[PDB]
């Protein structure tokens, strides 16, 4: 793999007005999908990971606001890395967006993590933007090479067994974290389930329990059950994304939980801004955030 | 041997860093 060539193609258009586009070859590509690949099999499903490191929620194809991430935050390895899904669909550069992160895991697999987000999943990324994309500037079965890299994805992470981090948040399925390591890839989503809820829920102000998720796909889940989740497992801190929030972070149930965003104007159809949590080696965590004017 | 969680918008220091 010739991969610093491909990372220094990638960070060409810096600087250039936004908008312009980087084609790397078919074949580099799916090298990218391969070796990026065997990194995530080898790796643990449940990732066990260790402060300082920087986590980003959405970036939603809008690979501009991506690059003033890193050169906000520093080019890896200057910084580690966590990503929480969601790195296609509704932005115009979803291709420029998810190589550049594939390439970082190759190049830097102790030191930069991806988890999968409810966007890394074929009958989703179909229909938003992200399979429009590949039959136009490529073709049909670099789509189907990018699900296969897809399917074996890491789900969730733990920093230092204090902060866990997933796309969506809780499951009503998950009472032990043996049952995420089980799971095996590659892997679909299931329309329902643990897996299908890791990447799907959402925090509820008005409900306590447990209640019917607006997305008709999965569950809400109240200030007690995250009160209940942290104190079983003698954690802290719970980290997610999926949904929009103004200044790109926002607490829930007495800053035990928080939700990242890393697009500012997301889809051209927002003001809000996007963060950046960054956590120190004594899980000190301070947000950086982007805006536009 | 376990470290904890502290914010530091809530050990006294800015939570937010703009640009
Ligand atoms: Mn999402
Ligand atoms: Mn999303």
């Amino acid at each position: 793999l010739n991969l610093d060539s491909i990372i220094g193609r990638l960070l060409e258009v810096q600087g250039s007005r936004p908008g312009k586009n980087v084609q790397l070859t078919e074949n580099e590509i799916r090298g990218l999908c391969l070796k990026s690949r065997e990194i995530f099999l080898s790796q643990p499903i449940l990732l066990e990971l260790e402060a300082p490191l920087k986590i980003c929620g959405d970036i939603h194809g809008q690979y501009y606001d991506l690059l003033r991430l890193f050169e906000y935050g520093g080019f890896p390895p200057e910084s580690n890395y966590l990503f929480l899904g969601d790195y296609v669909d509704r932005g115009k550069q979803s291709l420029e967006t998810i190589c550049l992160l594939l390439a970082y895991k190759i190049r830097y697999p102790e030191n930069f993590f991806l988890l999968r987000g409810n966007h890394e999943c074929a009958s989703i990324n179909r229909i938003y933007g992200f399979y429009d994309e590949c039959k136009r500037r490529y073709n049909i079965k670099l789509w189907k090479t990018f699900t296969d890299c897809f399917n074996c994805l890491p789900i969730a992470a733990i920093v230092d067994e204090k902060i866990f981090c997933c796309h969506g948040g809780l499951s009503p399925d998950l009472q032990s974290m043996e049952q995420i390591r089980r799971i095996m890839r590659p892997t679909d989503v299931p329309d329902q389930g643990l897996l299908c809820d890791l990447l799907w829920s959402d925090p509820d102000k008005d409900v306590q329990g447990w209640g019917e998720n607006d997305r008709g796909v999965s569950f809400t889940f109240g200030a007690e059950v995250v009160a209940k989740f942290l104190h079983k497992h003698d954690l802290d801190l719970i980290c997610r994304a999926h949904q929009v929030v103004e200044d790109g972070y926002e607490f829930f149930a007495k800053r035990q939980l928080v939700t990242l965003f890393s697009a500012p104007n997301y889809c051209g159809e927002f003001d809000n801004a996007g963060a950046m949590m960054s956590v120190d080696e004594t899980l000190m965590c301070s947000f950086q955030i982007l805006k536009p004017a | 041997v376990k470290k904890r969680v502290s914010f530091a918008d809530n050990q006294g220091l800015a939570l937010t860093m703009v640009k």
